[PDB]
């Protein structure tokens, strides 16, 4: 039964590892599997070191797989991939079924952030229903993955220091017992708590402001340093906006903004990133530029 | 960053 | 007969795409539970009068009347659903045309040659006659699979009717026709294209848009492929030459990509007495794309030249010209060559690449350039074995400790994979001396490639070198290497284990490798743990019975007992795999 | 293998199979969701006008 049903997701889990996507009829019985997976962890999923944090992937599967060659295969290293790997990418299919078989096999070896990019409005217009349409023909994995996408926890906690989020803080959340009583079995509002939360990002500002994202706010320096006195974090780890280092610092050595996708569309051309913190949390970097194809 | 880098790549 | 085009244009005429594109793909269904007559009768005018503001369901049907010509009663009758084709030919979307023109295509072949020349003929030189630049597009392509089946008479109509319309004036029609060109030169004959073809041929090749040449020196290639030797040179020739020199470089980026298909055309007495030194003029161009395009083509055209003068061009142009191409400042130009220079190392030889090829070589891997390098390493191997090992290996032994440190990492991992030539090459003394240092710096570089390709290195030198060899250097300080704070080095401490227990025999293995193994069961991270267990499953097998079911069945089973689930089922794993319980 | 009502709206003995099918794609439920939305869908007339649906001939093929 369970073992039998282990050894069929190691033939998948290889399967995938030559871009090759699955049945449908294997996609909905990964969904279904799933939702009782992901059911029973609260927002703020808390994940103990070692770990290594991998910034934005928008379904680049070159790349993951080159990311993979980097840090090491998933049943080794632990990973803790945020967010928006599902759009902007000729492989988004492919990449998300990776991710969330991954997901599946190991409980704990992996965990996958909410980015704003995964809902059913901005997919829909953004390539990934158009990919699945294309791919399977119909919409029924689309409304599978679509589904799926609600389950997934919103933020992490490594070592009770490190505060992993895919977009940033909001004016309206202050403390992670507000994170911890939000709602997430809804598809992103528009507007709300929830829905900054996938659109904040850093500024050299001060204060606050509207996003010219549309959503969302933009926080300041001090800003992102009371909310880290409020609740002892000495560090927020945020992948929402393109960079060149991979890495970069803000405000001051209090926000990292990652990004683990070489070449955004593949003309940006800029290098990605990866961060890595060993046991005693040590925290290394990691840079790399997309494999030849 | 692309002004920077080269790239002579025309059809 | 009326109720099924009533729910059609209920179902058809709504707001989302989805439920129209399931009719079109009912519409078949529908089609035979009506019958042949009543579709033939009814149905083909209503989807050919119906016009539609979205293309999607104009694409499905239009690949679906292909496959409807059963249901329409065969090719008896295919005159009928000609008309639906050729109105949906005309159409302001570039794909739905494209799969008008494969059904098209698809239709004349189906369709008998008699009803072919009777309608399809006629049909056709409406379409080519339409004043849309989008009809006489979809005309053209309809030439070269027309041809066969017509009369004599009705070939030469379109074939003059073909060059009526290459002679038009616009471009946008012009293009499609010269790429139809090469297609429509494979059913003609001999007499018929160097009389006809090969004149309006040099008329576009004359013509001022590069856009047209572009599609005219394709048209060259594929001419000339058909055509024998003996007449090229009496017209094509003359075409070409003076296409390599427009000044457009955009041709001439062309025909360097498709310089080989034509040397291979011409054959090899023809590229020695004048495509050499055209190619030569590529080489020393201001334009970087050419450049790159014919240098990509080094190796390729060179391997197609007989014996007879290969080396002596070689020497005399080629080796000239690339030297020139390597000291060029363009990155990507270089990088291109770096790839093809070592195409050409068994061509010239042992002596001769040792006597020039070698000093360029050492030249491009010593270079700033990322990409550069990255390319030239990556074909060190072909060089390997037309150069003695001994040879590159001491001229390539001053830059290795410098390369086997930089940024690149495919790099090292390509020399991490080429040292134990070296090491057997060069012997212990030399290594221990030097390149022991470098291997066990690797053996705990940054990325995960590196770390395990070099322990799949050191599997080789082991055994290269000796079990002895082995524990007397490498297990020391390999083995010691499992107590630094970090969990990474201690996890490449258990995969070079599970390597070289492999190789090292079983007494080594037991009496130094096992006690660490064993003892790190006990370690606080979770991952090592359970690779603990993923490593004993592999070792298992070389170990005696006794010494097994004493010590590793204890660890094991204490593994099964912690509450890490997946440590837990690797533990489970491992004994049921080895039979332990 | 899909089958909208259109097919059993033209032929009946299709219903018949369909429901002999042991996987009967779509389900019976949904297939007289299906068939009743079509019968409920409001006729709009030249004008613009909404109109319930007149109970034609198709329409009471539908509900039987
Ligand atoms: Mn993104
Ligand atoms: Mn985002």
């Amino acid at each position: 039964d369970e073992k039998v049903f282990t050894k069929e997701l190691d033939q998948w889990i290889e399967q995938l590892n030559e871009c090759k996507q699955l049945s449908e009829s294997q996609v909905k019985s990964l969904c279904e599997k799933a939702k009782e997976i992901l059911t029973k962890e609260s927002n703020v999923q808390e994940v103990r070191c070692p770990v290594t944090v991998c910034g934005d992937v928008h379904g680049q599967f070159h790349d993951l797989m080159e990311l993979f060659r980097i840090g090491g295969k998933s049943p080794d290293t632990n990973y803790l991939f945020m967010g928006d790997y599902v759009d902007r990418g000729y492989y988004s299919v492919e990449t998300v079924t990776l991710l969330v078989a991954l997901k599946v096999r190991y409980r704990e070896r992996i965990t996958i952030l909410r980015g704003n990019h995964e809902s059913r409005q901005i997919t829909q217009v953004y390539g990934f229903y158009d990919e699945c349409l294309r791919k399977y023909g119909n919409a029924n994995v689309w409304k599978y993955f679509t589904d799926l996408f609600d389950y997934l926890p919103l933020t992490a906690l490594v070592d009770g220091q490190i505060f992993c989020l895919h977009g940033g803080l909001s004016p309206s959340i202050d403390t992670l017992d507000h994170i911890r009583a939000l709602d997430r079995l809804q598809e992103v509002p528009h507007e709300g708590p929830m829905c900054d939360l996938l659109w904040s990002d850093p500024d050299d500002r001060g204060g606050w402001g509207i996003s010219p994202r549309g959503a969302g706010y933009t926080f300041g320096q001090d800003i992102s340093e009371t909310f880290n006195h409020a609740n002892g974090l000495t560090l927020v780890s945020r992948a929402h906006q393109l960079v060149m280092e991979g890495y970069n610092w803000c405000h001051d050595r209090n926000v990292v903004t990652i990004f683990s996708a070489p070449n955004y569309c593949y003309r940006c051309g800029n290098q990605a990133a990866i961060m890595e913190l060993d046991d005693t949390l040590k925290y290394s970097f990691l840079q790399f530029d997309p494999a030849p194809r | 960053y692309l002004k920077q880098v080269p790239s002579p790549l025309r059809e | 007969s009326l109720y099924p085009i009533a729910v059609l244009i209920d179902e058809l005429r709504n707001e989302d795409v989805q439920l129209r594109l399931n009719s079109i793909k009912k519409l078949s269904t529908i089609a035979l539970a009506l019958g042949v007559e009543r579709t033939r009768s009814e149905l083909l005018p209503f989807l050919t009068d119906t016009i539609y503001d979205e293309d999607e369901v104009l694409l499905a049907l239009a690949e679906q009347l292909g496959t409807f010509t059963t249901l329409v009663g065969g090719p008896e009758y295919v005159h009928c659903l000609l008309p639906p084709l050729e109105s949906l030919a005309t159409v302001e979307e570039t794909v739905v045309r494209d799969k008008a023109v494969e059904s098209l295509r698809a239709i004349s072949h189906e369709h008998s040659p008699s009803d072919l020349e009777a309608h399809f003929v006629p049909l056709v030189k409406r379409l080519a006659g339409g004043d849309w630049f989008t009809s006489r597009t979809s005309a053209c392509g309809l030439f070269s699979v027309c041809y066969p089946r017509v009369s004599s008479a009705v070939k030469a109509e379109l074939r003059q009717y073909f060059r009526n319309l290459c002679s038009d004036d616009t471009p946008m029609v012009r293009r499609a026709a010269a790429s139809k060109l090469g297609e429509f030169a494979k059913v003609l004959e001999l007499d018929n294209v160097k009389s006809e073809i090969i004149p309006m041929f040099s008329n576009l090749a004359s013509d001022e848009q590069d856009s047209v040449r572009l599609l005219a020196v394709e048209a060259c290639v594929n001419i000339a492929q058909l055509l024998p030797q003996e007449d090229l040179e009496a017209l094509v020739m003359p075409t070409l030459r003076q296409a390599a020199e427009d000044k457009s470089w955009r041709v001439r980026y062309m025909v360097a990509d498709k310089f080989t298909e034509l040397q291979k055309a011409v054959g090899p007495e023809i590229t020695k007495t004048d495509l050499v030194p055209a190619f030569q003029n590529l080489m020393k161009d201001c334009e970087a794309e050419v450049r790159a395009a014919a240098s990509h083509k080094v190796k390729e055209f060179c391997e197609n030249l007989s014996a007879d003068c290969r080396e002596n061009v070689i020497m005399s142009q080629i080796l000239p010209c690339i030297k020139e191409l390597v000291s060029d400042a363009n990155q990507h130009v270089k990088s291109a060559l770096a790839s093809v220079i070592m195409g050409l190392s068994p061509i010239l030889g042992k002596d001769n690449t040792i006597e020039h090829l070698l000093p360029l070589f050492l030249a491009q891997l010593k270079d700033e350039c990322p990409e550069v390098r990255l390319n030239i390493i990556s074909n060190l191997d072909c060089v390997n074995e037309v150069i003695g090992i001994r040879q590159l290996s001491q001229s390539l032994l001053p830059a290795i400790v410098e390369l086997a440190e930089d940024a690149k990492w495919r790099v090292r991992l390509a020399i991490i994979e080429y040292m134990p030539l070296l090491a057997g090459q060069l012997g212990v003394e030399f290594f221990d001396e030097k390149l022991n240092s470098l291997c066990m710096a690797w053996l705990v570089d940054h990325v995960y490639a590196i770390r395990e390709a070099a322990t799949s290195n050191l599997k080789k030198l082991v055994e290269k070198f000796g079990k002895e060899w082995a524990h007397a250097t490498i297990i020391p300080k390999v083995l010691a290497m499992s107590g630094d704070p970090n969990y990474l080095h201690r996890m490449t401490t258990l995969f070079c284990i599970n390597v070289l227990s492999e190789v090292c025999g079983q007494d080594i293995t037991t009496k130094h490798m096992l006690p660490t193994v064993l003892r790190m069961a006990g370690d606080p991270v979770a991952n090592v743990r359970f690779n603990v267990a993923k490593s004993l499953q592999k070792i298992g097998p070389i170990l005696d019975n006794s010494t097994l079911q004493s010590e590793v069945k204890p660890i094991l089973e204490k593994l099964t007992q912690d509450q890490d689930v997946d440590v837990k089922y690797f533990a489970q794993e491992a004994l049921t795999v080895l039979s332990l319980a | 293998p899909q089958t909208c009502w259109f097919e059993f709206l033209l032929e009946e003995s299709l219903l018949e199979k369909h429901l002999r099918k042991p996987c009967p794609d779509p389900a019976p439920v949904q297939l007289i969701v299906q068939f009743l939305e079509q019968a409920s869908k409001p006729s709009v007339n030249e004008q613009n006008q909404v109109q319930p649906p007149p109970d034609n001939k198709r329409n009471r093929i539908l509900k039987l």
